[PDB]
């Protein structure tokens, strides 16, 4: 159960990092 | 007339530019939430 929970959480934190790079590109987009 | 067209096109540019402004802060507040 430890491995399974933290594996799915690794996926959801790659989701949060998806949004990190999202706001990276919108960071340069506000620098525009 | 060139004056009419000039004021028209710059008005439209200011239009879509303030649209860009408010949609950008839309992105900001959605990000926050």
């Amino acid at each position: 159960i430890k491995l399974c929970k933290e594996r799915l959480y690794s996926s959801i934190e790659q989701k949060i990092k998806k949004l990190q790079e999202e706001r990276l590109l919108m960071d340069v987009a506000n620098v525009h | 007339s060139p004056i009419e067209m000039e004021e028209q096109r710059m008005t439209a540019l200011k239009e879509i530019t303030d649209i860009e402004y408010k949609f950008a802060q839309l992105r900001q507040k959605l990000y926050d939430n």
